[PDB]
């Protein structure tokens, strides 16, 4: 029993290694995610936004005017 | 026992999670060890199972309050020491000098343990810049400290 | 909410549309405002846009009547960025399934029909979201 012992010891280190390997991606993805969050927030708002705002007449005139300030 | 501090950056996670899964006030029970991940902790897979933690994206998703206490069970989860990670490397070490090839480094990496995929593999030796030399040994002692200290 | 730069930019539209440095702006400011721009709106769209205003389109009306429609906008370089964030090599794409997915299974997810208006007229080719283009046609109708 001492040998079963020593395999299930060496397997389990090398399972707490690759948690620590695990751990490691994910918070070097962290930075990006909640940027992207951020980003999608943007994205979604806005597109929402044109499709209500789209074939309003006042828009349609603001949008022509706003290039020229 | 929870610090309020600590309480505070869970929330703060967990609403990242909630988002990018769809915004509706839950956590899919897929993402449980992720999100426990990006507060600090390195539970095994075996751990997160162990909380609640489903197999597959879409069985189970739980709000905040279900979702504190998987945490809290995940949070003393055993976690490898440096003497640890240095003792099972050190039976792979075939002449005791420090150097394990960069086979081997894979096949304990992704054929043991809970195995990681080549992906995974290929990155952490990206990010930790783990070179071989010539021969194509690597020192595990260099990965082992680069894994552990972190991203940054 | 809601920024300074899109108070300025209110205002400024708010200030050439006036063509008469009236304070106010009424359908001879809008006449030639259009007239300015290209095709002007026949008299009868003219008076049901300042109708949409319940009283004198003064500055503070005209605030009242684009505040919460444009509440929640961002220039096109924030939408551009945005978009950037999901394109890590720069190539100014994204593969249309990417998006997509994103669009409607993750944050505040889209319904079958915002998908639908939003794809109808995207430009899209060889599996290709082109953005920059898709923020032009959000931000210039
Ligand atoms: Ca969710
Ligand atoms: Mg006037």
């Amino acid at each position: 029993n001492l040998e079963e012992m020593r395999d299930e010891r060496l397997s389990k280190i090398i399972s707490m290694f690759q948690a620590h390997i695990r751990g490691y991606l994910i918070r070097k993805a962290y930075k990006k995610l909640q940027d992207q969050r951020i980003g999608l927030s943007v994205i979604q708002r806005n597109i929402r936004k044109w499709l209500v705002l789209r074939n309003w007449q006042w828009w349609k005139l603001y949008a022509k005017v706003k290039p020229l300030l | 026992k929870l610090s309020q501090d600590e309480i505070d950056d869970l929330k703060e996670v967990f609403e990242l999670f909630d988002f990018w899964d769809g915004r509706d006030g839950a956590v899919d029970a897929f993402k449980i060890g992720d999100v426990c991940r990006c507060l600090g902790i390195n539970p095994r897979n075996e751990d997160v199972f162990a909380v609640g933690g489903t197999h597959k994206m879409g069985e189970k998703s739980l709000p905040f309050e279900e979702f504190l206490p998987a945490y809290e069970g995940l949070m003393d989860c055993e976690q490898g020491t440096y003497a640890d990670y240095m003792e099972a490397f050190k039976t792979f070490d075939r002449e005791g000098q420090g150097f394990i090839s960069g086979a081997e480094l894979r096949h304990v990496l992704s054929g043991l343990g809970e195995r990681l995929s080549d992906e995974e593999v290929d990155e952490i030796i990206n990010l930790t810049d783990l070179q071989e030399d010539l021969e194509g040994n690597v020192k595990y002692e260099e990965f082992v400290k680069k894994v552990m200290t972190g991203p940054y | 909410r809601l920024p300074q730069k899109l108070m300025q930019e209110m205002k400024e539209a708010f200030t050439m549309i006036d063509q008469n440095r009236d304070g106010f702006i009424d359908i001879n400011d809008l006449k030639e405002m259009f007239s300015s721009l290209g095709r002007t709106p026949d008299d009868k769209e003219l008076t049901a846009m300042l109708k949409e205003a319940p009283g004198p389109l003064n500055f503070t009306m005209f605030l009242s009547i684009f505040s919460d429609k444009l509440s929640g906008t961002d220039s096109e370089e924030t939408i551009r960025n945005a978009f950037g964030m999901f394109d890590e090599l720069d190539t100014k794409k994204l593969n249309i399934e990417y998006i997509k997915d994103l669009l409607e299974n993750m944050g505040d997810n889209f319904n079958k029909d915002e998908m639908r208006m939003t794809f109808k007229e995207a430009p899209v080719e060889g599996g290709k979201f082109d953005y920059v283009r898709f923020v032009a046609m959000i931000k210039g109708s």
